[PDB]
């Protein structure tokens, strides 16, 4: 049996660690909700 | 039980110890998470019980106690914040500019941040604090890293 525990408020935080890139990927989504790369 | 708005960890005692299987958002008395986290199973909140209300395997989303309430959308150009809630670790905001998943049915935003599978359901936010989608469903690029889609439901 699964359960839930509070982890915090949903708020935007200024001065947060800015990381990560913005790639443009060609993808397909199947009937099982799984993404895949198209090339 | 506890229905206060906020981000929650989805835990299980089925495996060894207590294992975090995912994360979810509580908003307007409805718990929102990804389908692959719970598989549509009932959840527990202290003594209370949360029953599934709506779900879909293709969208990879499920709502508890009521219909999906999250309807904010990415604007196509601004930076967003992933409010990542990792297993055994404190909730943490990571600002990023999302990329694009191009599909046969249109374009979806995509955050390129790598987190453990138990982080699935962590909400992606806009500058107003509104939940624009959930992190946890995407693809594994040539690098071995994970790039998640910004998965958003539909508000009836
Ligand atoms: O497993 C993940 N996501 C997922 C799992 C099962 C299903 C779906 C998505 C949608 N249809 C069922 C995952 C999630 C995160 Cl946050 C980081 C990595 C991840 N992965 C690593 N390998 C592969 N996915």
């Amino acid at each position: 049996d699964m359960y839930i525990e509070r982890a915090g408020d949903i708020t935007w935080e200024k001065d947060a660690e800015v990381t990560g890139n913005s790639p443009r990927l060609d993808v397909a989504l199947d009937e099982s909700g799984d993404f895949s790369l198209v090339e | 039980g506890e229905t206060t708005d906020g981000v929650y960890r989805v835990m299980t005692r089925r495996l060894l110890g207590s294992t975090q299987v995912g994360v979810g958002v509580m908003q307007e008395g409805v718990f929102h998470t990804m389908w692959h986290v719970t598989k549509g199973a009932a959840l527990r909140s202290g003594e209370g019980r949360l029953d599934p209300y709506w779900g879909d395997v293709k969208q990879d989303l499920v709502s508890y106690c009521g219909p999906w309430k999250l309807d904010a959308a990415w604007d196509g150009l601004s930076e967003v914040q992933l409010l990542a809630v990792p297993p055994g670790e404190r909730a943490k905001n990571i600002q990023t500019l999302p990329g694009i998943f191009k599909t046969k049915d249109g374009d979806i935003g995509a955050v390129a941040l790598d987190y453990p599978a138990g982080t699935s359901g962590s909400p992606i936010l806009d500058k107003c604090g509104r939940v624009i989608g959930l992190y946890g469903n995407g693809v594994v690029i040539k690098n071995g890293s994970y790039v998640s889609a910004i998965t958003q439901g539909k508000r009836e």
